[PDB]
């Protein structure tokens, strides 16, 4: 999970860079067109003690991939208006031809 | 469903312009569609799964778009013309592997080229043992990974160095490797757990050292005591390490024996555990 | 024994909460994945009708 | 005798798994003459060839004991080859077996006349191949036998 | 000096069903994120390969005026 | 206005000319307004809720779009309207996914092709329930994702395959399927605490097969047998199969209650054991 979720940094990469070239790509369109009870109190207090381990990472492996869905967030619209804006300047830099 | 006819029709077609065949304006429409006749032509036959022919003729419609003036897609089709020879058993998708990272490269560019560089180096590690070339690769790569901060990849492909080259024989780049993604890791919300196990690879490597090279970096180690997770880092290390010097190896194979319970055992830490009673022999017998 | 067995049933509910996060999570991972593929065909005959384009004004 | 692959199969019915018979079809081999299984270099097993009509050609029946000896199940490959005996040193003389009832749920103390197992034992195993630790079962009386 | 050692087994195997629980919500969790984790790698080529035409194509298109 | 007044307009400027209506050109030019007239069309079919015409409005936004140049987008909005009819109430969308493939496959776009093959799977064994077929596009598509590497892609597609081989009762080539991917899953860390599941899958897949492959393939699989799944793994069908070449079903079924209570079984599990189930009763009455 914490390599997937540092890919996102990779797609970050990508798609600043991508709506980069759309601002950019726009301009030239228009440029060109127009006992063991008693051990057993101790092994289940061993678990007891890891139990902290459970609950701690439990607690904390929650909140990342909240982190990340806010990552999404930014991913999400960043990406369906970049569909929609190469579509659109696509089919403008296909009707120049003449 | 022509492959033949395509690619003897395309022969005239390959062909510049300063001729009857020229006329008026270049030839570099007619190459240019030329290429996607030719990845047709290699597509008719991937489709049978004809890989081993497919790649030989994608080579081809890969070969002519950098004719005109274009790396752009050439690498690309390079790309694909690898997928083959990598899909397929055979080689030569070493080639056009090669290929694509130089132009991209050629570019003036860095991402692409590391991301397929470590492809290179999982072909000369997994198939075509190439270890002394398949590691530079990765650490070629992860440099690149430096330079774009995705320090993500900075630290697998240098994991990925570090893992073989210490069993090979080297500890001492592991421990580089193993303390800087643990130093690095402390800092992030995400790694900082990944970084227990980081700093025990960066303990384990000794070059047979009867001393406390790793308790060393206990000792510098933010274990935590309250946190039982870095018994998987150090009480391993804690109960064997005395062991080891105070001639105990009969005692040192009781510390895998229970955690190998409390953790299966891959390939490299058992490895290791032969390694480092290798270390013990090494000052017993051998 | 209770005091550990409310222990765990911390841990039993955290569980079904990170489970209430993954319906949102595979939400997620789909519609991601719905425009990833999506993207790569409008930039390749992007690239195709920038070629024709180019062609033209040499 | 050059061998081919067969695909083990299991027993029919109950009466060829008390024959200790590689069970085969009649489109094959011939009920008598033997041969010799194969599955890897550091197993040759014989066998005694019994056809029978629910046999598929290209499939050899083999029963419970048999492939508790043999290490064999439905449907694996082995090669199978015809095996030629030796009448010089081979025709079997004496010979002990260990015996006990098969199945646990039906044991009783009642006496069986050895003798009259024997004889019905030559008497229904005549001209059949059997190798030292071979096991198998024996019908006497209605009863079920490890032998 | 018998219904302690009842609760012993009962309060315990509660306990243990807990862990089955967790563990069994866990076993699902781990396949989970392993499920989705290889749409990252679908993303893989998505990512960059699709700058892989952006970045070469306006290349162009700032060319194509030329 | 409406979306039925679209496609009345479309079909007046879809004619194919030759006057001074056409001059030089045909209407090449008027293919592309053609297309545009049902790309919104086929949008705002289905803000009425029309869902038939507004997938054969989607095929035509595509289907004029043919005759131009361009089947790419043509074929991305045959994906579109299979994903109209789909939704919809009839089928017909498996028709256009069939226009989808056989496009994407004639580049090479294995991956955009196999994100809809596996759907044409899911049509074909939940509704069109052709489970030959449907696996036939499964073990494809399978294919086509190891085409492109992804190892887990066609595991999950071959997990189909297999999954539904006990439905469709082909135990014998279960068992041939989930050994290959259990073994890429020793390799996993990432996947190895479902491999012995996978085994698992491979072992208990006994048409009444009392090979020790059953009793083998659980030993192929490395494993500390005290280990935490395996309790529940792999000893499990060591005591399942006691009692299958015991000739008792008692025990048999003794055995499968004291499984149930620690780990839930499901259809499929439970299908295939009361499947051997029958196996012992099969032998011991008659």
């Amino acid at each position: 999970l914490d390599e997937q979720g540092e890919q996102l940094d990779r797609v970050e990469e990508g798609m600043n860079h991508i709506n980069q070239d759309m601002k950019e790509a726009e301009k030239n369109l228009k440029d060109l067109g127009k006992a063991r009870e008693n051990e057993m109190d101790e092994n289940l207090e061993q678990v007891s003690g890891i139990i902290g381990n459970l609950r701690h990472m439990a607690l904390d492996m929650g909140n990342e991939i909240d982190t990340q869905n806010r990552q999404i967030d930014r991913i999400m619209e960043k990406a369906d208006s970049n569909k929609t804006r190469i579509d659109e300047a696509n089919q403008r830099a296909t009707k120049m031809l003449g | 469903a022509e492959a033949m006819a395509l690619l003897a029709e395309a022969e005239r077609k390959v062909k510049n312009s300063q001729s009857f065949f020229s006329g008026l304006f270049g030839g570099s429409s007619k190459i240019e569609e030329a290429c996607e006749i030719y990845a047709r032509a290699a597509n008719m036959f991937k489709m049978a799964k004809n890989w081993s022919a497919a790649g030989n003729a994608f080579c081809q419609a890969a070969q002519l778009h950098l004719q005109l003036q274009s790396k752009h897609d050439a690498a690309t089709c390079f790309v694909d013309a690898g997928n083959a020879f990598k899909k397929a058993d055979p080689q030569e998708a070493i080639n056009c592997l090669m290929r694509a990272i130089e132009i991209y490269t050629d570019m003036g560019r860095f991402t692409i080229a590391a991301k397929h560089h470590i492809s290179i180096a999982e072909i000369y590690e997994t198939e075509l043992v190439d270890v002394e070339k398949a590691i530079a690769h990765y650490e070629q790569s992860a440099d690149y990974y430096k330079g774009e901060e995705s320090n993500s990849s900075a630290n697998k492909c240098l994991l990925k160095v570090a893992g073989y080259a210490a069993q090979l024989e080297q500890y001492q780049k592991a421990i580089d490797i193993y303390e800087q993604v643990g130093t690095s890791a402390m800092d992030s919300p995400l790694l900082k757990y990944s970084a227990k196990d980081y700093f025990f690879k960066a303990a384990l490597c000794h070059f047979c050292i009867d001393m406390l090279n790793a308790k060393l970096a206990v000792q510098k180690y933010e274990e935590l005591f309250p946190a039982f997770s870095d018994s998987r880092e150090c009480k391993l290390m804690k109960k064997l390490l005395e062991a080891h010097e105070e001639q105990n190896v009969d005692s040192y194979t009781e510390s895998v024996k229970e955690y190998d319970s409390i953790s299966r055992l891959d390939q490299w830490l058992t490895t290791m555990l032969l390694r480092i009673k290798k270390t013990i022999q090494g000052d017993e017998e051998d | 024994l209770q005091q550990t067995q409310a222990q765990v049933d911390e841990v039993v509910d955290i569980m079904r909460v990170n489970v209430d996060k993954v319906l949102e999570r595979d939400q997620k991972l789909s519609e991601l994945d719905d425009r990833a593929d999506a993207l790569q065909a409008g930039a390749s005959q992007f690239e195709t009708s920038a070629a024709k384009l180019k062609r033209k004004y040499w | 005798m050059a061998g081919r692959s067969m695909q083990a199969a299991r027993c029919p019915t109950d009466e060829l798994s008390l024959s200790n018979c590689a069970v085969v079809s009649e489109k094959d081999y011939q009920s008598g003459q033997h041969v010799i299984v194969r599955t890897s270099p550091n197993h040759k097993y014989i066998f005694t060839l019994r056809t029978h009509p629910s046999v598929v050609p290209g499939s050899v029946a083999f029963s419970l004991p048999q492939r508790k000896w043999a290490g064999l199940s439905i449907g694996q490959e082995i090669e199978v080859a015809l095996y030629s005996f030796d009448k010089a040193k081979q025709c079997i003389g004496t010979m002990t077996i260990e015996i006990d009832f098969l199945q646990k749920k039906n044991i009783d103390s009642n006496p069986y006349d050895t003798d009259k197992m024997a004889a019905e034992f030559i008497q229904q195993f005549n001209n059949q191949a059997f190798s030292v630790g071979q096991q198998l079962v024996f019908s006497f009386n209605d009863k079920l036998f490890g032998l | 000096a018998l219904s302690e050692i009842e609760t012993r087994h009962s309060e315990i195997i509660k306990l243990e069903n807990s862990i089955r629980e967790l563990h069994d919500m866990f076993m699902d969790m781990a396949m989970l994120v392993e499920s989705q984790g290889e749409m990252i790698d679908r993303i893989e080529y998505n990512v960059e390969h699709a700058v892989d035409y952006v970045e070469r194509a306006v290349s162009d298109t700032k060319k194509a005026v030329k």
